[PDB]
């Protein structure tokens, strides 16, 4: 079996020997751009708030109405007039703003949250609102959080938490899984960034084959290999949890798509194995290519132990060893055109990260390029 | 002969930002720009409708939050005698990696790579390659970084020269840099 090594990349060199070198612009230089039933009283009123009143306010009459016009939503309620109602309600609570007063902005949230249960659009707004909550302590008091901070950046997190689950699309809950786990990470709450990306995975294998894009029924291959990839790309900063195996999450997320049920006349499982090798590859180097402000990730948590970097060098080898049975069963299967195509991704993959240098893996590039010309 | 091009992405209007910095509205007046590339995560209509009129060839990808799931992934452009392919970037793994955007380049046989899912602002020229990553405009937040700068990119296009001016809202001023690039 032909193993795996990791080219050896000095990130912060290459960007500054391969960095531009930009001249400012001092004033005189030249840049281009110089010089109950009657939903229609609350419309009314909301279409007015949202045209004529631009600055955010420190509600309750706003409330009301935003109460009775979301109370209308039934079974017998198109999807055009909830989205016009979940627009509505959002450019409501957009000028709600109570300024450095953070507890009584997520206590609006979470009463938001509790009045608007029915309109999934608005419970996504407020998450993302809830995540900039959470963001802009973190930003205020400069990362080095307090005791008082700590508890309420935890409650944001908590917040979406127990909020993420109650939305119906699939796509959404994954990606708010992923974004809310990002924010928990950037807070020092690991536990819970732990149980978003945990919670992510586990919702992975339910992804269907068809899914709704504005009315139409589409494939949702490539949107599922585009979540994963942002997955895989987040895994790179997010620390291991002493009491688990190495790459963790990595593993789970490996297996998870390993019996996820793929079409038959489908290869992209492939390409997101192919995908797994540039994680590896880079998370086996000295120091990542990006940091959380203090979140030790795995760089500086096993410190490149021996260990680790040789548990993800043979995880490496038995992706490579999956992705070479694959190119063997594409070759009995005569359909060679997708065995040409995987092949140049592989050796593709191969020359951006790969370790060239060794005999082995060299071999199996120069093998694969020629596998790959045989049938043009 | 100037084109004028404007790179510009992750405005998250509204999930982390509520507009634009108050300057950039008044910077970006219509009828001087050409073309418009967006990395993506506008998120509603409403960001596509106002870049809808600072030009008249708007371009924008796919985001990993953008409303409108019909934008494409990626995409080629041909503007004067540059090919520009435009991603959001979060497909790249790792985010923003070298390597893993020169396969990108070499896939769509492309002179330009804009990609800019890391917020941070970045221009490198990689294997005789052009490189730019404008950042977001509206500052909007990511776990990646602490101080997110405000940014977009204007690349005025002439035969082989692309003169590329970054415009960063630093503090209360707009700072912009002046980038050289030309094709072999």
């Amino acid at each position: 079996v032909f193993p795996w090594h990791s080219r050896n990349r000095n990130y912060k060199a290459e960007f500054a020997s391969c960095r531009l070198e930009a001249v400012p612009l001092e004033f005189g230089d030249y840049h281009p751009l110089k010089p109950s039933v009657r939903v229609e009283v609350c419309k009314c009123i909301m279409d007015a708030f949202i045209k004529h009143q631009q600055e955010p306010t420190k509600l309750n009459a706003l409330l009301h109405v935003c109460k009775t016009m979301h109370d209308s939503v039934n079974a017998l309620t198109l999807e055009d007039e909830k989205r016009m109602l979940s627009y509505l309600i959002n450019g409501f609570i957009k000028m709600v703003s109570f300024g450095r007063d953070f507890e009584q902005q997520l206590s609006f949230y979470v009463e938001s949250r509790s009045m608007f249960c029915n309109l999934e659009p608005v419970l996504v707004q407020l998450i993302h609102s809830v995540n900039r909550l959470a963001m802009e302590t973190r930003k205020v008091m400069k990362g080095n959080h307090s005791r008082k901070t700590a508890a309420f950046v935890r409650a944001c997190v908590a917040y979406c938490f127990i909020t993420i689950p109650s939305l119906a699309g699939i796509f959404t809950r994954l990606n708010l899984y992923l974004h809310s786990g990002q924010v928990a990470l950037a807070n020092q709450c690991l536990s819970q960034a732990d149980a978003f990306f945990k919670a992510a995975i586990s919702l992975v294998p339910e992804v269907p084959k068809m899914i709704n894009i504005d009315g139409k029924m589409r494939p949702s291959e490539s949107f599922l290999l585009e979540f994963l990839c942002n997955f895989f790309s987040t895994l790179l900063i997010v620390p291991d949890h002493p009491e688990h195996g190495v790459l963790f999450l990595v593993r789970e997320l490996l297996n998870v798509i390993q019996d996820y049920t793929w079409e038959d006349n489908s290869d992209e499982k492939i390409r997101i194995y192919t995908c797994v090798l540039h994680l590896l590859s880079a998370m086996s180097q000295e120091t990542y290519l990006y940091h959380i402000d203090k979140v030790d990730s795995n760089d500086s948590l096993y410190g490149g132990d021996s260990k680790f970097l040789a548990e993800n060098n043979k995880l490496c080898e038995t992706v490579m060893a999956q992705i070479l049975e694959h190119l063997k069963t594409l070759a009995k299967d005569e359909a060679l055109k997708r065995q040409s195509s995987l092949g140049l991704s592989f050796f593709n993959s191969i020359l951006a990260h790969g370790d060239l240098r060794n005999n082995k893996l060299n071999q199996l590039s120069v093998n694969l390029w020629h596998l790959a010309q045989r049938h043009g | 002969g100037h084109r004028l091009v404007l790179v510009l992405g992750d405005l998250h209007i509204p999930h982390r930002c509520n507009s634009l910095p108050a300057k950039f509205k008044k910077l970006l007046v219509p009828g001087k720009i050409q073309h418009i590339l967006c990395t993506g995560n506008l998120c509603t209509k409403e960001s596509y409708d106002y870049l809808k009129t600072l030009a008249g060839d708007v371009h924008i990808v796919r985001g990993d939050f953008d409303e409108n799931l019909n934008y494409p992934e990626q995409k080629v452009v041909t503007v004067g005698q540059f090919k520009i392919g435009l991603i959001h970037g979060h497909q790249v793994i790792p985010w923003g990696d070298m390597a893993s955007l020169a396969l990108l380049q070499r896939q769509f046989d492309v002179d330009i790579l804009i990609s800019g899912h890391t917020h941070k602002f970045e221009a490198f020229e990689h294997e005789n390659k052009f490189y730019i990553n404008p950042g977001s405009a509206t500052g909007a937040y990511n776990a990646l970084e602490t101080n997110i700068i405000p940014s977009f990119v204007l690349m005025d296009i002439q035969a082989s020269t692309v003169v590329t001016y970054v415009y960063q809202l630093i503090g209360d001023d707009v700072k912009v840099e002046r980038i050289e690039y030309k094709k072999p």
